[PDB]
């Protein structure tokens, strides 16, 4: 039931095209949210300061 | 049980708030901290099961 | 960027943070099955 509502409700809003619903916004790819504050691997006596 | 959904929630989110929120007042590395509050809930987690 | 330099490396400093866990954890359980039994 679920997967129906939802699938019918999208290709309503998708054969709507000219007013803009805000649609679900995912990451570009596996990447760190900010690569300029830590990495993958995060070091128990700190980054930047001990 | 497998049928538990496991994911973050609103009280975790608060939790966070308040650690950055103690870490910018005190000048101190917000994901260092939770790498210490993770190392101290492995103890804790290991003495609740354990007894 | 630009890391803070250590002694020790991430997977050593975590091998002694979970070694020294580990003894605790056994201290902790030796003492524990010391009491309930006097
Ligand atoms: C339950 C967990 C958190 C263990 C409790 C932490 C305490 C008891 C112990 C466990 C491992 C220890 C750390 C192991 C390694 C180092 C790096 C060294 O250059 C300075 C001391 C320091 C930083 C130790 C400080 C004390 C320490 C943090």
């Amino acid at each position: 039931g679920v997967p129906i509502s939802i699938l019918i409700m999208v290709l309503v809003d998708f054969f709507i095209q000219d007013t803009y619903t805000q649609k679900l916004s995912v990451p570009d790819g596996f990447k760190v949210s900010n690569s300029s504050a830590r990495g993958w691997v995060i070091h128990p006596l700190g980054l930047r300061s001990e | 049980q497998p049928l538990l959904v496991v994911g973050f929630s609103g009280p975790l989110l608060v939790f966070e708030e308040a650690f950055f929120s103690f870490c910018e007042t005190n000048g101190l590395e917000y994901i260092v901290g939770r790498v210490w509050i993770g190392f101290w809930l492995i103890l804790l987690v290991v003495l609740v099961v354990a007894f | 960027r630009v890391q803070l330099a250590h002694h020790f490396s991430e997977p050593e400093i975590t091998l002694i943070i979970f070694g020294v866990m580990a003894g605790v954890i056994g201290t902790i359980l030796l003492i524990s099955y010391g009491i309930r039994r006097l």
